[PDB]
């Protein structure tokens, strides 16, 4: 609240400073903020109750960042840290004291818990709360009365309106507890499924699994993992440690038959018992219980075919113990959002890898499945090698003269197709690739627009891959690239962000970007992040090169981009000129090249 | 350095600077490896000799080190070849030289100098003195305009800030000296108490002036007696640097914060701590300013928390290719007075002019396929002149 | 820095045969001369140290551990302690005819364990190159040859330079000695104009000696004698406990009693 | 063998 002559927020006179404050590794801003020693050697012990009770949002080597919300309190106290149990320990790690701020917001948010419980049964939804006088003051607003369907005490409540009020009690001073007891629940038997001996679970995977089970009734929530880390694993051992009906939910078909192969691979349950609620091919959906769906048909909006509406009547009918979601991060879009209300289920787990996106739409998931359980540590991963090493870089293109001259003239944004397409970075990129393809180094070209990658991909006889290419043309360039040695790079498009299982590569270079998209960039890094069989951190195996046009709005888009991964921790090493390149033989030499690619960007339109 | 200092001197200052007690001794010190030696052999010679011995008495591998000491004392003019034998003078001097004839001291230096520097940046709360204001506006850091308001600080003024104690302070006595001789105050007087210090009224002002800078003080209300403070005769690291652009600073002294703000941003301030961001924001202001990003660079290694000196190279790749970049950008446009030509009938009269320009220094950039070239306005009524007379 | 130690031999059988003699050099300038060096030592770096050493027949003594006529405090001192403590050690001496020769290798050994402190004391970012400016003046004893073999090797080891400075007589042990450590050896004939041998062959350090044209060394006779005759031999017979250069084959050497067994 | 490239193991800025 107070501001030095600078920028800074002055706390002299706001709270002391501990006598062994260098015993103390620990800082307490009054905002929430927390800055953690990673060089004490009690970082360990301070790592995991700081990750326990706030979410991280800046790790670096050296002094990590933290900030703690109601969400993470909330999670907290789900996993069993009572507001002293935290507080007293907070003030025994902090080398300065706590705020009177912290310390009031910690009680509130500690004791404004587990007052209100939502729990589903027989396909109802019951607000059920020991105390009455909760109820007693929660009924003032009329929202709840339209709400609701026309000691412990406990009401009904409308299936449709379940997302309105539980938006409402966040705001409201009252979090709802969506905590299932698999343990004791006699009215859905538990299904037959269990974890084989051959799956391994990692200690990070096993430390979610705990966050996430803090006790006997496991709690809904989202863990965010790496790709490349195992969260389809995670997501399977949450299910078979549920050991109730499951329905996981990915995004696209490549989603479905991933999730179901994992499924098969790492439990024990039989093939039949698990289906395929796609339209392509389905797997008799109503026969079985553990089951595989999309959320573009569970919340499709148009006519529902017949089949898939029984289907659909089924699902709704039933009720879930478990519900995975992939891919969280398009949760709150409208019709994928629709899926929480229309499919009923007690916990609703969430998985992913990149919790990112521009609109403040991710803040929403707090509440549409539960507070961020766990965030796995990018650089701890890498330290104990579970995700190869990654030499993060940006290359700097100057932007050919004429090519700059046209897009400075021209203010409409025909300046997408043309910086994304410059002689430069043209030879930048076939000479990265000429480098690797020596070094026996796999590539995987990305480039948002189709047209440049269609040219680049001509220019240079290599098999682009695109939205509307067939799919066994698809499947054909994937196992060519896979096993041919005579070529080594593929050339994807958007759609191989989106989900797929492609074999590990050596180096990702992004000719262009869609934009300042961190859901993007962090997407289409994980497809590097997958660990060799034998390979090492420090020899920075695997390389990402994010191709840039210098004084051009792809500088911009590029520094808004890299914002998630530097605050993993990846140091985005500049280059701006590239060894080599003069002596080596690269296309658009001369000037015509370039004016004949200029002539046809600008016949585009 | 001092051997710059000393070099750039004549003679006749240079025989009577010889004093007796010290200089003939600090002067002997700057002598890197030999010429110590050469001093003193021919100490104790009455009889020069011929420079021959001189040439031959030193191997032929590690002569440069020879031609180098030869060429830096004949510059001292330690002797002179009488045709080597030293100067009377100082071989005299010498002789009498060579048989013949405090912790809370550094403390005050350190706060002396801190609240020095707290002047020289826009502190409100400084230590006030108009001999020294007026001292630092003439030094050619600091310009005011304005009596009634407070000087500002110019350009160099963030360079000299930004330089390490020793360079900054040796720098600041290096211009003090300068500015004694415009002033008037006799330059051999105050230069052999500095080498004395290593072992009037002009006397006391000088004395008064060094202790406001805080390398001396009396301690008993301005007695003759003097203590020298460490600083007369001529530590670990605090700021944490992470590869997001983010310092972690353990400061307590306003200066050192001060000094961080001057080049990033400040985020947070802690009893112990001070968080701050080093954007293009702030980079590209003290590029502004004046300084350059080496003086950023070196600043951030000099004051260099430990933690992050097992790392090799101790500051982040990353983080000093930012910093250049951002400083290079400024400078992308480069502006430079200048004169262009056209309409020239013969290529022939281009040339000749053209080597004209050359030969005087006039011509800064040419053009031979464009036959056009570029002459600063200095030498533009050069090429007039030497286009009127044809 | 440089850590020089100088072995002054100031024998009072052998300085005082000079001050009989009335001749033109004497004591009191060998140890002005001595003391000049010194200085100049210090004179050259403040981190440079020095120490001197004095030897006598019965044992040696340690010479060293405001500018009233102008002059640097730290070389006063210096000057100071050393006269006093010359003085009072040349007046008070015991009077012992069978020990006359002067002793030298306890004097080195002391030097050597000093120098040994010095650099276990000294910081370890700074590097120390010693050296021991021996300065003999009269004969050596026959019966001294192997406590001053073991401390050569010794400063062999060590990495510590013997700088000979033998005046009036050439000692072969000592110029053996500085043979074996690499230590410059030079023999004065002009007693009177000593001091300026010290600062040109001398005083330069070994950092700077290699890089420096100085009188070369002096052939060293490495000579071998029976024990019988103390006369030169080349083909000496040892046996394997002894090691003892002999005269001939015996059925067994007299240093060892062994039960050698003819073949 | 397997070593980095030039851009990678050295800042390549001109400075
Ligand atoms: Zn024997």
């Amino acid at each position: 609240t107070k501001v030095d002559e600078y920028g800074a927020k002055d706390y002299r006179l706001q709270m002391p400073l501990k006598d062994d404050h260098t015993s103390r590794p620990l800082w307490v801003a009054p905002d929430g903020h927390i800055f953690l020693e990673a060089f004490s050697p009690v970082y360990k012990y301070a790592q995991d109750f700081l990750v326990a009770i706030a979410e991280p949002v800046c790790r670096p080597t050296h002094v990590h960042e933290y900030k703690l919300t109601a969400y993470s309190l909330y999670a907290a106290v789900s996993v069993g840290l009572q507001t002293s149990d935290i507080t007293e320990y907070l003030r025994k790690l902090s080398k300065t004291g706590v705020p009177d701020g912290i310390m009031q917001f910690i009680k509130l948010c500690t004791v404004s818990y587990g007052k209100v419980k939502l729990v589903l049964k027989h396909n109802r939804y019951f607000v059920e709360s020991c105390h009455p006088d909760v109820i007693q003051h929660l009924l003032q607003d009329p929202v709840i009365r339209e709400c609701r369907l026309r000691q412990t005490v406990s009401f009904e409540v409308k299936q449709e309106m379940i997302e309105e009020l539980q938006k409402r009690c966040i705001h409201l001073e009252y979090p709802l507890l969506a905590e299932y007891d698999f343990r004791n629940d006699s009215v859905n038997p538990d299904i037959n499924i269990d974890l084989k001996p051959t799956a391994v679970l990692r200690p990070y995977q096993e430390k979610s699994l705990r966050k996430m089970f803090g006790n006997g009734r496991a709690r809904s929530g989202v863990i965010v993992l790496p790709c490349g880390a195992g969260k389809s694993l995670v997501g399977v051992t949450a299910a078979c440690t549920v050991r109730k009906r499951c329905l996981v939910l990915g995004n696209s078909a490549v989603s479905v038959e991933q999730w179901k192969a994992q499924f098969k691979m790492w439990s024990t349950i039989d093939d039949s018992q698990i289906c395929r609620f796609t339209s392509d091919a389905k797997d008799k959906p109503i026969g079985c219980s553990v089951a595989i769906s999309t959320y573009s048909m569970l919340g499709h909006t148009t006519k529902r075919s017949w089949e898939a509406e029984r289907v659909m009547e089924w699902l709704k009918t039933q009720e879930w113990g478990l519900m995975i979601l992939d891919e969280v991060h398009t949760i709150p879009a409208k019709m994928f959002r629709r899926v929480l209300t229309i499919v009923q289920a007690h916990c609703k787990l969430g998985l992913t890898a990149t919790l990112v996106r521009e609109d403040d739409k991710i803040v929403d998931l707090n509440f549409l499945i539960g507070p961020k359980l766990y965030e796995a540590n990018w650089m701890e991963l890498q330290n104990n090698g579970y995700i190869a090493k990654v030499q993060c870089a940006e290359v700097w293109c100057p932007m050919s003269p004429e090519f700059y001259r046209e897009y400075v003239a021209i203010k409409t944004k025909k300046r997408i197709l043309l910086y994304t397409m410059n002689p430069n970075k043209f030879r930048a990129c076939q000479f990265l690739i000429k480098f690797h393809e020596r070094r026996n180094d796999k590539i995987i070209v990305f480039a948002d627009n189709v047209f440049a990658l269609k040219e680049y991909a001509i220019r240079l006889n290599k098999p682009y891959i695109y939205g509307p290419t067939s799919q066994g043309e698809r499947m054909q360039i994937l196992q060519n690239f896979k096993h041919n040695p005579k070529i080594n790079t593929i050339f994807i498009s958007k759609v191989g962000d989106t989900s797929f299982d492609l074999p590990e590569a050596n180096v990702l270079i992004q000719i262009s970007s869609h934009g300042g998209s961190r859901r993007q960039e962090a997407q289409r890094l994980g497809r590097v992040l997958r660990a060799k069989k034998g390979m090492v951190a420090e020899e920075y195996n695997a390389f990402f090169y994010s191709l840039v046009s210098q004084d051009t709005q792809e500088m911009a888009y590029s520094t808004k981009r890299q914002r998630f991964l530097v605050d993993q921790g990846y140091s985005f090493k500049v280059i701006t000129k590239l060894a080599g390149m003069e002596e080596e033989d690269l296309a658009f030499s001369t000037k015509e090249e370039q004016q004949q690619l200029l002539q046809k960007v600008l016949a585009a339109t | 350095n001092l051997q710059e200092f000393l070099g750039g001197l004549s003679p006749g200052v240079l025989d009577r600077l010889y004093g007796h007690p010290a200089t003939c001794l600090a002067v002997f010190r700057e002598l890197p490896s030999l010429a110590k030696n050469w001093v003193m052999r021919m100490l104790f010679l009455e009889q020069p000799l011929p420079q021959a011995a001189v040439a031959l008495w030193v191997k032929k591998e590690f002569s440069k080190a020879q031609e180098e000491s030869t060429g830096l004392l004949s510059g001292l003019r330690i002797w002179h070849t009488q045709l080597l034998i030293l100067n009377p003078i100082f071989r005299q001097n010498l002789r009498i030289a060579l048989l013949g004839g405090v912790p809370s001291l550094d403390k005050y230096a350190e706060e002396r100098w801190e609240v020095v520097l707290h002047f020289m940046v826009g502190s409100p709360s400084a230590a006030v003195s108009q001999d020294l204001a007026q001292l630092l506006s003439q030094a050619g850091l600091m310009k005011s305009t304005e009596p009634g308001e407070p000087p500002c600080i110019t350009s160099a003024g963030f360079q000299f800030l930004l330089l390490d104690t020793p360079a900054q302070l040796w720098y600041f006595m290096l211009q003090y000296l300068q500015t004694a001789q415009s002033r008037g105050m006799d330059l051999v007087e105050i230069l052999s108490f500095l080498f004395q210090l290593s072992f009037s009224d002009s006397l006391l002002n000088f004395l008064q002036h060094l202790r406001e800078f805080g390398l001396v003080f009396q301690r008993k209300r301005k007695s003759r007696r003097y203590y020298p403070t460490r600083l007369a005769i001529n530590q670990p690291g605090f700021i944490v640097v992470e590869t997001n652009y983010r310092l972690y600073a353990y400061t307590e002294s306003e200066l050192q914060i001060a000094l961080i703000a001057l080049f990033s941003e400040m985020l947070y301030r802690f009893p112990n701590m001070v968080v701050a961001q080093v954007t293009r924001e702030s980079v590209q202001q003290a590029i502004a300013s004046g300084i350059t990003a080496q003086q950023i660079i070196h600043f951030l290694r000099t004051r260099a928390h430990p933690v992050m000196l097992k790392q090799t190279p101790v500051l982040p790749p990353t983080i000093t290719d930012q910093i250049r970049l951002w400083e290079l950008e400024r400078d992308r446009l480069r502006f430079t007075e200048g004169v262009l030509y056209n309409q020239f009938l013969s290529q022939v009269d281009f040339e000749l002019l053209l080597a004209h320009a050359r030969e005087l220094g006039v011509l800064v950039f040419e053009n031979s396929a464009k036959r056009l070239m570029v002459v600063t306005p200095a030498g533009h009524s050069d090429v007039k002149r030497f286009w009127k007379r044809q | 820095l440089n850590l020089l130690v100088i072995v002054v031999d100031a024998n009072p059988i052998w300085w005082g045969k000079q001050a009989l003699k009335e001749s033109q050099f004497t004591l009191s300038k060998c140890i002005d001369a001595v003391m000049v060096l010194g200085n100049s030592h210090l004179f050259m770096n403040r981190s440079n140290k020095l120490a001197v050493i004095a030897s006598h027949i019965q044992e040696s003594r340690f010479l060293y551990p405001g500018s009233k006529d102008g002059k640097y405090e730290l070389l006063t001192s210096a000057n100071e302690v050393i006269v006093e403590e010359i003085k009072d050690l040349m007046t008070k001496s015991d009077i012992k005819g069978q020990h006359t020769e002067t002793l030298l290798a306890g004097s080195l050994a002391k030097a050597l364990c000093y120098i040994h402190r010095m650099n276990k004391e000294v910081k370890d970012n700074q590097e120390m190159k010693s050296r021991i400016l021996v300065i003999k003046a009269a004969e050596d004893s026959a019966l001294q040859y192997m406590n001053f073999m073991n401390v050569i090797f010794a400063a062999q080891k060590q990495n510590i330079l013997i700088d000979a400075c033998v005046l009036d007589s050439d000692s072969g042990l000592l110029q053996q000695a500085c043979d074996i450590t690499g230590g410059l050896y030079l023999k004065v004939p002009q007693m009177p104009s000593l001091l300026q041998y010290l600062l040109w062959v001398f005083l330069p350090d070994q950092d700077q000696r290699s890089q420096l044209i100085l009188p070369p060394p002096v052939h060293v006779d490495y000579r071998a004698a029976c024990f019988c005759h103390r006369n030169l031999i080349e083909i000496g017979y040892v046996c394997s406990v002894c090691l003892s250069i002999f005269c001939n084959f015996s059925p067994i050497c007299t240093t060892c009693e062994t039960a050698f067994k003819i073949s | 063998a397997k070593e980095r490239p030039i851009w990678l193991r050295e800042s390549t800025v001109q400075g």
